[PDB]
C-alpha cells in the first residue's frame, strides 16, 4: 500500500508499506529461499449456502 | 446432507515426487554449504548498527543515547527480531571500529564502564569493571556487557522503573567518530513469540 | 560388423556396420525434474476429468429446460424435450485438449466416464434422469429415445438425479460400438449419444425475485483405453 | 458416507457422500486394439527418430559448403565457415510433431541423440567433423567455435565423419544446461548449439558433367527424459 504525503506545492513522497506474514517477515532478512508452502482456505458460510 | 456444519479437516497435497526434507539437504549442499536452522544463531553475528557516530570529546556517553534511536529502525538482527518477540535475556557484545582523522599531538585512548539502564551521565560513578584500548595500536574495542539483572527476563520499553539491568558507558578523550556493531552474547535469546509488525519499502518520492 | 539393425520406438535401421558411435563418458544424473513428479503416460493422460458443460436451471420457467417428460409422444413434431445432448466420444475427445495429445494415432478403445457435480439450495426440489442411447441419431425414427413414452425413456439405462440425496453420480458408459477400435482419421464416430431429461418440473416458491437456481456441471474422462496404430494424418 | 475423496490422474474431489454411482454390469472385453499394438507411453513417444535435414554436397564447389576449415581466424568478419547450424533442443522439439504432443507440460530433462545416415559413391573422398558447443551464441565472442583456429574447432567434442569408413555415427549430446529441467512455456531454450564442419574439401574429378554428390541426412531423438509439471499454456 502506498502512502502519499506532501512536501511542496508540486512534490510528494510515495512510501511503500507492506503487510508482513511471519513467513514473509523472516524472508526479508535472507536473500534466496526454498520452502514448501501451505494455505488453509476457509469458507465463512451459514448452514444454507452451498 | 442435513442442514448443519462440520469441520472434517483435510491436509490435501500437491506435487509428491520425493520427501521434502531429503531434497533440502541435496539443494543446500550444492548451493550453500551453510545450513541456517535456528534464529538464535543470528544473534551471534555482529551486524553494524551505525555507520557514523560523532562523539564529542571528553564525555561519558551511555549507549542508550544511540540505542533508543537504533532500536526503532531494525537495521541489525537484534532490533529486527525485536518485533517478533517480547522478552529477552542475555548480554550484548559491542565492537567499536575507529574512523577518526587522528592527530599526533595527542595520545588517544578509549575507556568503557557499566551503568544500569536508562540512567543519565552524571548520576552514576566510575569505579567498576572496566576495559581500555589504544586506537593507535588497536582500532577495535572488544567489549561484552554481562547480564546483571534483578529480574529473570526483561520486556521491551518498560514502565517508570529503571536501573534493573546493566549496560555500557563509553568514555573517550578526543572527538572520535566510529562504527558501532553488536549482537547478543553466548546466552542471549528472545522468547514469547507474537505476530510481526509491518515493513517499509522504497521511498523514491515522485513529484506528482 | 555386418549386423547393424537397431530398434527405436516404432522404427528400425539397416546399416553396413555399427557407425562408430561415441557417447557420454559417464551418464551422471542432473537437475531434479524426475524427483518432482513421476512421468504421466498417454494412457494416464486420457484419464483426467474435464469441465465440459455448465447447466443452470431456474423455476421459472419460460424456456425448454423445465418442460417435463411427456407421458405420450403421438407425433415426431412433439418429440421428447430434453436439456442438452452430448454425442460421445466426439465431445470428450475434442475438449480438454485431448485431441491435440492423441494425434498421430489411429484406433481407440475407450470407456467414457460421466460425473455430475450438483450444487443447489435446500429450498428447491426435483428429479432428473441421465439416459444414454447408442446410435440414437443413426437408427430408424421409432427406436430413438426422443420418440418413446415416459416409461420408455426411463427404461433406458441411466441413474436417478435427485437433488437432496445425490450430489454426485458415477456412470460408466461402455465401449458400445460394432466396429473394433474407433477410427480417428476421417472420424464420424458419434456412437453413444447421451441425454439429460427432467422427470418432474423443478419446484420452488411461485413468488419471484427469489432466484431458485440449480447449477449442474458435467465431468467426463476416458477409461480402459488402448491406443494402437501410428499414422501421419489427423482431422483438425 | 462422509469420506468421498477420489483421485484421478492429477485431480482430487470433495463430496459429502459417494454419489450413488452405477456402472457396467460386467466389464467384458471387446474389439482387439489391445492385441494389435502395445500402448506407447509419452516417454516412449519422444524416442522416435525424425528426418530433420537433408544436406547435399557437390565438388564443385561455388558455394560455402566446401570452404575448408581456416587454419587461423584473424578477425570476426572472416569467421569459421560451416554447413548448417542446429540450435538444440529448439529444433528437435518443433519437428516431428513432438511439441504438439508435449503440450500442457512445463519442465523437461532430455538428452538429444544425433545420427547421420550417409550415402555416397565410392569415387569420392573427404572428411567432416560434427562438433557441438553449448551456449555458443550466448557466451562472449572469443569463446565460440566460429572464432577459434582449426585445432580449436576440432578440440571440441564430436566425432569423425569420414565417408568410406563411417556410414553412421552415434553421438549422445548430454543435458548440458545450468537451469534444472528446461522451461517450455515462454521458451528461449537454445542451450547446446550443434555444428557441422568440413575439414578437407570434398574431392572428385575436375572434369564436370559427372555429378559427385554426398547426400547427408540427420536423425535426432530424445533420451532419458522426465516430463513433470502440468500447466494450461504453451508457446505456439
Amino acid at each position: 500500500s502506498i502512502r502519499t504525503t506532501r512536501i511542496s506545492a508540486t512534490e510528494n513522497r510515495e512510501t511503500e508499506v507492506m503487510d508482513a506474514a511471519p513467513c514473509e517477515y523472516v524472508a526479508n532478512m535472507f536473500s534466496y529461499w526454498r520452502a514448501t508452502m501451505c494455505y488453509r482456505i476457509t469458507v465463512v458460510k451459514t448452514a444454507f449456502h452451498t | 446432507i442435513n442442514i448443519g456444519n462440520k469441520t472434517n479437516e483435510n491436509v490435501i497435497s500437491f506435487f509428491d515426487s520425493t520427501d521434502a526434507e531429503t531434497q533440502n539437504h541435496n539443494a543446500l549442499m550444492k548451493g550453500c554449504g551453510e545450513f541456517i536452522v535456528n534464529l538464535r544463531t543470528l544473534l551471534r553475528t555482529f551486524r553494524t548498527i551505525t555507520d557514523n557516530w560523532i562523539l564529542q570529546a571528553n564525555t561519558k556517553t551511555p549507549i542508550t543515547d544511540l540505542t533508543n534511536t537504533t532500536d526503532a529502525q531494525g537495521r541489525d538482527y537484534m532490533s529486527y527480531l525485536s518485533y517478533l518477540y517480547r522478552f529477552y535475556r542475555g548480554g550484548r557484545r559491542y565492537k567499536f571500529f575507529n574512523t577518526t582523522p587522528l592527530k599526533q599531538s595527542q595520545t588517544c585512548y578509549i575507556r568503557s564502564f557499566l551503568i544500569p539502564r536508562n540512567y543519565s551521565a552524571d548520576e552514576i560513578n566510575v569505579d567498576g569493571p572496566s576495559h581500555i584500548t589504544y586506537p593507535v595500536i588497536n582500532p577495535v574495542h572488544e567489549v561484552e556487557v554481562p547480564f546483571y539483572s534483578q529480574y529473570r527476563k526483561i520486556p521491551i520499553a518498560s514502565t517508570s522503573d529503571k536501573g534493573y539491568d546493566s549496560s555500557l558507558m563509553y568514555f573517550s578523550n578526543t572527538a572520535t567518530t566510529q562504527i558501532v556493531a553488536r549482537a547478543g552474547n553466548d546466552d542471549f535469546t528472545f522468547g514469547w513469540m507474537i505476530g510481526p509488525p509491518q515493513l517499509q519499502g522504497e521511498s523514491r518520492s515522485v513529484a506528482p | 560388423s555386418e549386423n547393424s539393425v537397431e530398434t527405436q520406438e516404432i522404427t528400425t535401421f539397416h546399416d553396413v556396420e555399427t557407425p562408430n558411435r561415441i557417447d557420454t563418458p559417464m551418464a551422471q544424473d542432473t537437475s531434479s525434474a524426475r524427483n518432482m513428479d513421476d512421468t504421466h503416460s498417454i494412457i494416464q493422460f486420457l484419464q483426467r476429468p474435464v469441465l465440459i458443460d455448465n447447466i443452470e436451471i431456474i423455476a421459472g420457467t419460460t424456456a425448454d429446460a423445465n418442460k417435463p417428460l411427456s407421458r405420450y409422444v403421438l407425433d415426431q413434431q412433439n418429440s421428447q424435450k430434453y436439456v442438452r445432448s452430448w454425442t460421445l466420444p466426439s465431445t470428450v475427445l475434442r475438449a480438454g485438449g485431448k485431441a491435440q495429445k492423441l494425434a498421430n494415432f489411429k484406433y481407440l478403445r475407450c470407456d467414457v466416464q460421466v460425473k455430475l457435480v450438483l450444487n443447489a439450495n435446500p429450498f428447491v426440489a426435483g428429479r432428473m434422469y441421465l439416459a444414454y442411447s447408442p446410435y440414437d441419431d443413426k437408427v430408424d425414427t421409432a427406436r430413438s429415445v426422443l420418440q418413446t413414452s415416459r416409461a420408455g425413456v426411463t427404461g433406458y439405462p441411466g441413474v436417478e438425479l435427485d437433488f437432496q440425496l445425490d450430489n454426485s453420480v458415477e456412470m460408466t458408459i461402455p465401449y458400445a460400438s460394432f466396429q473394433e477400435a474407433y477410427d480417428l482419421v476421417t472420424g464420424t464416430e458419434d456412437f453413444v449419444q447421451l441425454y439429460l431429461f427432467p422427470i418432474t418440473p423443478v419446484l420452488g416458491p411461485k413468488s419471484e425475485s427469489e432466484s431458485s437456481k440449480v447449477d449442474i456441471s458435467v465431468y467426463m474422462w476416458l477409461s480402459n483405453i488402448s491406443l494402437v496404430i501410428p499414422t501421419y494424418r489427423i482431422n483438425p
